[PDB]
């Protein structure tokens, strides 16, 4: 459960790469339901499908 | 019946005026046709005062 190289072990295209301590342990405490929910609600507001359909749906559709 | 409202107000165009086109073309035409419906009616005015 080593890895010899150093941090380039992770992946970090992970599901849960950003999640992953390795010295910022101050953020543990950060991890709150206000700011995970920003972040997510940012990443849901970001996601490329809808805003797609939300184009089409009030530029093609509606004019 | 209408794929998207685009499609719809250029139906609605063309069902209003014959020339197809947006709704600056349709405010136009109506402007258009109104003026001259003024200008008719104003003649009929001058009319009734050259007769008079």
């Amino acid at each position: 459960m080593t890895m010899p190289n150093g941090s380039g072990g992770l992946d970090p295209g992970a599901w849960l790469s950003h999640w992953v301590n390795q010295a910022d342990l101050s953020s543990l405490a950060g991890r709150t339901e206000d700011e995970v929910r920003a972040y997510f609600e940012n990443l849901v507001q970001a996601d490329s499908g809808w805003g797609d359909a939300s184009n089409t749906f009030f530029n093609l559709i509606l004019g | 019946g209408f794929q998207n409202l685009s499609e719809f107000v250029t139906l609605i165009v063309q069902a209003v005026t014959g020339a197809p086109g947006g709704l600056t073309d349709l405010q136009a035409f109506l402007t258009e046709r109104w003026g001259d419906l003024a200008d008719a009616f104003q003649a009929v005015a001058n009319l009734i005062d050259a007769i008079a």
